[PDB]
């Protein structure tokens, strides 16, 4: 199994800061990680896929790059719609796990 | 147009159990291998199981192994979950997923249900 | 309902399938044994009130 | 049964053959042994 | 007594089946008797060792069973064909051959 | 340089019938005049393919695949829109990527670590003609394989089979003419092998490649294109050779009970009668587990909770026996400071047995904890308290600067000389308290084992069970057997289980298999009809569609898990005939004087 | 490895000698009806029955 | 693909993907030579009983 971690836990920001989440694997899950976006009573949705291929549809003041254990995702200017905690998900192998998770609240 | 339906949701007891199911339509759900995702009140997301898109293979976490059992039936385009000796500690809501993941299931869309609640007590 | 064995058992070949075959032949044969005896006649004959 | 032992019924039921035994000796006793071969 | 025949037939087949399904009690050599107990036991690369001896002895144990099957059929089968005979012969006629 | 095509939403799904596509030749072995049975992936007769309409009449919807087992693929097309394919994972120049292109002399098949187009493309140009696959990727880089041969592209209708084992990816493929629309043909053809690629790289996913001419997005044109996709499963086939060593039929033997018949008996005719052709088996439906009440705890709470604790030098100990050790109510204590176990997990402790239990304790300073243990040295490690390397048990320990200080200093502890232990001593300096459990297993009777979880009972229902270490799988009853007091379970007189005592209610319960037997198809023969019918042997109508899985068949097969046709006989469940109380002379011999005629359906 | 591949073939060919053995009884058994009627149904008129 | 055996001109017909042919049961009783594409027939060699 391959836990996966999430710093900070917990952010707050103003519109046009740029906020940064950092996940961890335990092991080399390569590319394979999925950052999704979930706000209040809605299903998570998929941002990005494979590190640091968008979505389509995906605003492109997100991105996101890394490799091995060490992930970053990155929104370069944050907007009002923007407050939702962000998840990463690894598939290297079953079971998939995901982090803790990442809130990033309103300054 | 691609939508996913939860349903068989309630309330049960301890030592006891629950089959839930999700209704796809509006793409080739039996071209798709399908997740079980669950989500307690406070907390993040679980995985709890995956079924391949011939509804052979089944894989499951560790906190539901031996316990859950996944399937389903491609002529009626619907995924099943039967939880069985389901404990307080697995209530939480329930979602049926299509995830996108370039090295198992081949998904290139990432689909959604609506999420239906299971509470053990 | 071992697979573990089930998997092996298929390394020995179709002994079971020999097996399973005379058995069902002597069943068969059980049928014959009894029709050739008894179904002799062809009609069911009765005696007078 | 626990070891896949399982036992079939026979085609003909007891009463099956008891009604041929019956046919027998009625074709006997009223006809004697022309029943045997012909009418 | 008078039936011992017919009985006898029972007695023997049921005994054949007694012994059939006691053989799985045997370990033949195994660790045990038991296929769960080499498996809950060991792992996979020497489970099959314990289990191919279960194999072995059960495989031969049935064998066992269906030749003697085979042989005692034969004798039920001869015993059915003289019987039909008797029928044809003792009953829808009358026999002039001696006993 | 990428342009935006796929500027539409996804359109719906359609499906056509497969009827009988999709069979290819599974090896290269010349067979004649034989029926051979092969398992491989093959396309499922009569299943649901997928119709797809990349080019809609101006509506782009080219979708990426999964790729699954292996993929079927069919077009019929005059214009020459399709041209290739793509196959890989993330396909991107991260991965290994699979480029099939076709052209008007030649193919060219590539791998490289391709970076496609979101929605890639061949462009043709119009000046002679002009190619330019810089509109389906922006770069290749690390090619690993290159091969170049001819091309493998009424109407004219072309299908592939794609697999990809063992690191080969294997084309399949067939050319014939068809005078038909908006559909798949009826009737067999076979696909020759086409070529063999040793690649040894990964597919889950894949993108059908198409031409569009230049006549940014807005300047690509093409005409309308559809494509089939299907996908391939393990599935047993048995195939018919000609005497030229050409397939000309074939029978997927899950398609039905005839076709189950049919590949019993290899043949594609079936004679008038009965065939054992499978068995069934009911699987268990839970895991029952019971054991007896917990009646007496091991009592470390007496250690933890002591007035007072010995001194270092002269620790005390308890022996712990005859009872019940419940681990997990002091691993998970908020009370303990550290919880450190050698030899021994923690978590695991609650699932052990052992033949006696120690606890030793006493009274030290906090930098003297890191001294409680394996390999270690110091004043309290050498003279006082000593742990052997291969030590077996758990430490914990916790501050009691509340109980064991005293203003002044209590000088009541000692070590080998005094401690003087005080309420405004640093932390390393204030007094705290140990316990060691030391788990002794030696060659003998266990004295202390963790408590055994007990899960609810459960009746009339096939399921796996455990009673008290008594182990099985059947079918749970009420019994009324009359046990003695001391008796747990019975046997027959082949010295098997076939009841036992529940430990908590002191109920007797009955134990039966849980239901099997064998599979009959009765068929009139297949020169007359089509039409069959399932017997289940010795099982009850009621459990029948359990018993054969009927939610893992084909709709065909699913028909004879129930109906309104459902005859209960001696023999068995008899699904599929229709019961009369007429009497004929008896056709297909079922037992126990019922037999089966076709009269038009099949009677019983 | 060549004693595994031998024990299982010498079983395989003593399974066959032994069915062998059994239906040769069988047709022996059928061939002594035959001769038997020859001998009483062609070169003779029968009083047995059927 | 290896064996014993006698090697003979053969009147069978493949088609121009398969190498090699089986009997009923399943014994290799024809080849196509790799470099002149001919099929042969594959016999045992002779043997018997004194
Ligand atoms: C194509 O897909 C297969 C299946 O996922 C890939 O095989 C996987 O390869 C990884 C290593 O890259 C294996 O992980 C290793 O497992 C060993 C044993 O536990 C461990 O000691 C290593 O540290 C590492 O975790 C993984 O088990 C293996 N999966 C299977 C089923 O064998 C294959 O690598 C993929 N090909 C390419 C080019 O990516
Ligand atoms: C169809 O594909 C073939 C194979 O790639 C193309 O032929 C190549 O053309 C280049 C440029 O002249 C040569 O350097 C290669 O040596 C040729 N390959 C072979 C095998 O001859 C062909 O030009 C393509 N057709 C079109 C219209 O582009
Ligand atoms: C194909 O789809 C139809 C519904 O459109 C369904 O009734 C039929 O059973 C499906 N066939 C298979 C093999 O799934
Ligand atoms: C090219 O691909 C092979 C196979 O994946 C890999 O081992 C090699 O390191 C790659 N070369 C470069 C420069 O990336
Ligand atoms: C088999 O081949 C012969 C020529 O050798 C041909 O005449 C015959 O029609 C072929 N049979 C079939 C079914 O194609
Ligand atoms: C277990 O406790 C229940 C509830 O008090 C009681 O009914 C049952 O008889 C007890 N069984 C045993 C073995 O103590
Ligand atoms: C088999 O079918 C033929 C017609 O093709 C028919 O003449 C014949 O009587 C049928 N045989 C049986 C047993 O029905
Ligand atoms: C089948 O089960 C029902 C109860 O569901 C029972 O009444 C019936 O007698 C059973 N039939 C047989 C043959 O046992
Ligand atoms: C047969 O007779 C029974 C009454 O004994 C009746 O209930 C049943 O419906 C009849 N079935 C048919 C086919 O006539
Ligand atoms: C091998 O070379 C010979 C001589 O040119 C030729 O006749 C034969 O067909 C070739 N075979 C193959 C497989 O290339």
């Amino acid at each position: 199994v391959i836990w996966m971690t999430q710093s900070p836990s917990s952010l707050s920001a103003s519109v046009g800061d740029r906020v940064t989440i950092t996940c961890q694997a335990s092991q080399d899950i390569r590319f394979y990680l999925n950052w999704y976006q979930q706000k209040p009573g809605k299903a998570p949705k998929l941002l990005i896929s494979d590190a640091s291929n968008m979505e389509t549809g995906v605003p492109s003041r997100f991105s996101g790059s890394g490799s091995g254990t060490d992930f970053t995702f990155t929104i370069s200017s944050l907007q009002p719609e923007d407050i939702a905690t962000y998840y990463c998900q690894q598939y290297d192998n079953l079971p998939f796990t995901f982090g803790p998770g990442t809130k990033v609240d309103f300054k | 147009e691609v939508q996913l339906v939860e349903s068989g949701g309630g309330v049960v007891q301890p030592g006891g159990s629950l089959r839930l199911s999700c209704a796809a339509s509006g793409f080739t759900f039996n071209s798709y291998g399908m997740h079980w995702v669950r989500q307690a009140p406070g907390k993040g997301l679980e995985w709890v199981a995956f079924i391949r898109y011939d509804g052979g293979n089944k894989y499951y976490a560790d906190s539901v192994k031996g316990r859950f059992t996944i399937s389903r039936d491609n002529s009626k385009n619907t995924l099943y979950l039967q939880m069985k000796s389901l404990r307080a500690e697995d209530t939480a809501v329930y979602y049926c997923a299509n995830l996108k993941d370039s090295r198992y299931s081949g998904s290139y869309y990432d689909y959604w249900g609506q999420g239906t609640l299971v509470t053990v007590s | 309902d071992s697979t573990e064995c089930s998997n092996l058992l298929l390394q020995y070949g179709s002994f079971c399938t020999q097996l399973n075959r005379a058995l069902t032949g002597i069943a068969v044969e059980q049928d014959k044994n009894t029709q050739e005896v008894f179904a002799q006649v062809k009609q069911i004959y009765k005696t007078p009130p | 049964k626990f070891n896949g032992l399982t036992v079939l019924p026979p085609l003909l039921t007891d009463e099956m053959i008891a009604q041929y035994t019956s046919a027998l000796l009625a074709g006997t006793i009223t006809s004697g042994w022309t029943f045997g071969a012909g009418p | 007594s008078a039936l011992g025949k017919l009985q006898d037939v029972v007695n023997q087949n049921a005994q054949a089946l007694n012994t059939l399904v006691k053989q799985l009690s045997s370990n033949f050599g195994a660790i045990s008797s038991v296929l769960n107990d080499i498996l809950s036991r060991l792992d996979p690369p020497e489970a099959e060792v314990q289990i191919d001896r279960l194999i072995t002895g059960r495989l031969q144990s049935l064998q066992t069973y269906v030749t003697q099957q085979l042989i005692r059929a034969a004798e039920i089968r001869a015993s059915a064909n003289l019987a039909a005979t008797k029928m044809s012969e003792c009953v829808l006629g009358q026999s002039k051959r001696v006993d | 340089q990428c342009v935006n095509l796929t500027t539409r939403t996804q359109l719906p799904p359609a499906y056509t019938n497969s009827f009988t596509r999709g069979v290819y030749y599974p090896d290269k072995v010349f067979r004649s005049s034989v029926l051979h049975s092969t398992q491989d992936l093959f396309l499922p007769f009569f299943s649901n393919v997928t119709w797809f309409h990349a080019i809609h009449v101006k509506r782009f919807d080219n979708p990426v695949l999964p790729f699954n087992d292996g993929v079927y693929f069919a077009s019929t097309e005059k214009s020459n829109i399709i041209r290739g394919w793509i196959f890989g994972t993330t396909l991107d120049s991260k991965t290994q990527s699979l480029l099939i292109v076709n052209n008007a002399t030649n193919v060219v098949i590539k791998v490289c670590e391709f970076q496609f187009c979101n929605d890639p493309f061949l462009g043709v140009y119009y000046h002679s003609w002009m190619e330019s696959e810089f509109r389906v990727y922006s770069s290749a880089n690390n090619c690993t394989f290159e091969y170049v041969s001819q091309p493998f592209l009424f109407k004219n209708l072309r299908e592939f089979v794609f697999k990809n084992i063992d690191g080969y990816f294997k084309i399949y493929s067939k050319h014939t003419p068809i005078n038909l629309v908006r559909d798949l043909p009826q009737g067999f053809s076979a696909l020759e092998p086409l070529v063999d690629l040793p690649i040894g790289i990964n597919i889950t996913r894949f993108q059908t490649l198409l031409a569009l001419h230049r006549s940014s997005s807005s300047g690509w044109t093409a005409g309308a294109a559809a494509y089939y996709v299907g996908y391939l499963q393990p599935r047993t086939f048995l195939l018919k050779y000609n005497e030229n060593g050409t397939i000309t039929d074939a029978v997927d033997c899950a398609l039905d009970p005839l076709s189950e018949t049919k590949c019993t008996l290899k043949s594609f005719t079936v004679e008038k009668g009965i065939y054992q052709t499978s068995n069934f088996r009911v699987q268990p439906t839970e895991s029952i587990v019971r054991f007896p009440n917990i009646t007496n705890l091991c009592p470390f709470g007496e250690v933890f909770n002591a007035t007072r604790f010995a001194s270092v030098y002269a620790w005390n100990r308890k022996r712990i026996s005859n009872c019940v050790a419940d681990y997990s109510v002091l691993y998970n204590s908020a009370s303990f400071s550290t919880f450190k176990c050698y030899g021994v997990s923690p978590t695991k402790l609650n699932d052990l047995c052992f033949t006696n239990v120690y606890a030793d304790s006493f009274v030290i300073r906090g930098d003297e904890v890191r001294q409680i243990a394996p390999g270690q040295t110091g004043k309290i490690a050498d003279y006082n308290y000593k742990l052997p390397d291969d030590f077996t048990g758990c430490v914990i320990a916790w501050n009691s600067n509340n109980l064991d200080s005293k203003v002044g200093g209590n000088y009541n502890y000692l070590y080998r000389q005094s401690y003087g232990f005080q309420p405004t001593n640093g932390v390393g300096y204030q007094p705290y308290r140990v316990v060691v459990l030391s788990f002794e297993l030696l060659h003998a009777p266990a004295t202390v084992c963790g408590p055994k979880k007990s899960t609810n009972l459960v009746k009339n229902k096939c399921v796996n069970f455990n009673f008290n270490g008594l182990t099985g799988t059947g079918v749970l009853t009420e019994s009324n057997k009359k046990f003695l007091p001391f008796q747990q379970f019975g046997r027959d007189i082949a010295d098997t289980t076939d009841a036992v005592r529940d430990p908590q209610t002191l109920e007797i319960l009955d134990i039966t298999p849980c239901s099997f037997g064998g599979v009959s198809v009765i068929t009139p023969g297949t020169n007359t009809s089509n039409q069959v019918a399932v017997l289940y042997q010795d099982v009850n109508c009621t459990e029948v569609p359990v018993a054969i899985h009927a939610d893992q068949l084909t709709p065909t097969w699913r028909v004879y898990s129930t109906g309104s046709n459902v005859f209960q006989t001696r023999a068995g469940c008899l699904i599929g005939a229709e019961h009369v109380n007429n009497s004929y002379e008896c056709d297909i011999p079922i037992g126990a004087g019922i037999c089966a005629s076709y009269q038009q359906s099949i009677i019983a």
